[PDB]
């Protein structure tokens, strides 16, 4: 049954319990964005 | 061989395993002897050239057949260097493109020939001198920059020597290697050789290609950095007539 | 240049691909502006400090 | 919702890159004078939705493309020398 609109999904859907894992990766640890700042004194390009 | 290894074999002009013999000469075929020793003669009037086969070899000319200048006798792959001298530079170009594609096609890939063409032509960029007009008699020279001498010393300053050359199938790497501009040349396997040399001669770049100008941090000579477009100015209605009224002063 | 343009015509063709070789460097230096002998430095330059921090 | 009117814009020019270069070169001037430089003015200027009413769109290049699209500007490939180009430029309220 469609949540958005009580109207039934036309033609049956396989539904059931499936064991599902959460993996080592997460967006938390990824996702970074810089505008400016720390320029290395050695290579002179932004780093760290 | 198939797949990517083939495409390199090809793009690098590489004299393969199972060169599968081609006839150097025109003429008539004659297969002789089985199991003991297997050889094939393509003997025309005059010359009788003989092509000894592995014996295991799955030859694909049956006895009596008439044959062509550089025609395959045996099956297998074909040496693109043997093809050059036997049958010219175009026939070469036409082999390379059509073979490289023989794989992308065979697999699933669809790409336009022109790409492969653009690259292939570069494999033919240079030619070695035989009997010169100005420089030393052995040097490799860009096809175009020899015309800068051939159709130069046979027009205005006509005479001396038209500079005879030879067609020179350069593998993709080798050709990339022998590339005028030292800046570009530097980025390859031995930067010292380049600079050492280019320093002795007052060598200049001119920076035509891109690999060059990226090295310097210059604005690439393409797209918006194309000489044909980047000088384009935009003047704006009232700016134009007001700029006109300070020109006659 | 002379002695080589002569070693160009009448060699035994063996070490004749070394006679020709000499000229590339000779003529290079000839229409260059490079006086050879500059290959031997009296003064050695020092790369500016900030480029080697 | 691809670039507004770009099919028309590509056709205006020979080599497409020319198009870029004009857009850029215009969005340039159109910035270095507070937009007191527009050709399109009346009720043609592009605008912005907000927590507030329609404000002048602040995108030079967006303006530059709308501008160009009206035939009201011209591409000199070599018309009017660069020495005289920065001359009468810094005039109509520049600083």
């Amino acid at each position: 049954y469609d949540g958005r609109t009580g109207e039934p999904f036309e033609g049956p859907i396989v539904v059931g319990q499936m064991f599902i894992m959460k993996l080592y990766h997460m967006v938390e640890d990824k996702m970074h964005a810089r505008s400016t700042g720390p320029y290395s004194l050695i290579t002179q390009q932004p780093l760290g | 061989t198939q797949g990517l290894p083939r495409v390199i074999e090809l793009f690098e002009a590489r004299r393969p395993k199972a060169k599968a013999v081609i006839s150097e000469i025109d003429g008539v075929v004659r297969i002789e002897e089985g199991e003991d020793r297997l050889s094939v003669f393509v003997e025309s009037e005059g010359f009788s050239k003989e092509y000894k086969l592995p014996k295991d070899a799955r030859l694909l000319v049956k006895d009596g057949d008439y044959v062509e200048a550089g025609q395959p006798l045996t099956r297998g792959a074909i040496d693109p260097h043997q093809l050059l001298e036997a049958k010219g530079p175009e026939a070469v170009e036409r082999y390379l493109v059509d073979e490289i594609q023989k794989v992308y096609r065979a697999q699933g890939v669809k790409l336009h020939d022109k790409h492969i063409e653009i690259v292939v032509r570069q494999m033919l960029k240079y030619v070695e001198v035989t009997d010169p007009g100005d420089s030393r008699l052995l040097e490799g020279q860009v096809l175009e920059k020899w015309d800068v001498e051939a159709l130069n010393e046979r027009l205005i300053a006509e005479g001396k020597v038209p500079v005879a050359w030879k067609p020179l199938l350069m593998g993709v790497t080798k050709s990339a290697l022998s590339t005028k501009s030292w800046l570009s040349a530097a980025s390859f396997q031995n930067t010292t050789h380049v600079l050492t040399e280019a320093a002795i001669a007052g060598k200049k770049d001119e920076l035509i290609g891109l690999k060059e100008n990226v090295i310097l941090g210059r604005l690439i000579p393409a797209g918006t950095g194309s000489d044909f477009v980047r000088f384009t100015q935009v003047v704006d209605q009232r700016t134009l007539k007001a700029i006109e009224e300070a020109r006659k002063e | 240049e002379r002695e080589l343009l002569e070693e160009m015509k009448h060699p035994s063709r063996a070490r004749r691909a070394k006679a020709r070789k000499r000229l590339e460097v000779v003529r290079a230096f000839l229409d260059s502006g490079n006086r050879p002998e500059w290959m031997i430095l009296e003064a050695v330059p020092v790369l500016p400090p900030d480029l080697r921090p | 919702m691809a670039e507004p009117g770009i099919d028309k814009l590509f056709g205006m020019v020979d080599s497409k890159y020319r198009l870029t270069v004009v857009v850029a070169k215009r969005a340039q001037q159109l910035l270095r004078h507070r937009f007191k430089n527009t050709v399109l003015e009346p009720e043609e200027r592009p605008k912005m939705r907000t927590l507030e009413g329609l404000y002048d769109d602040p995108n030079a290049v967006t303006w530059a493309m709308k501008e160009l699209l009206t035939g009201r500007l011209f591409f000199g490939e070599n018309l009017v020398p660069e020495d005289r180009l920065q001359k009468e430029m810094e005039r109509l309220y520049p600083t």
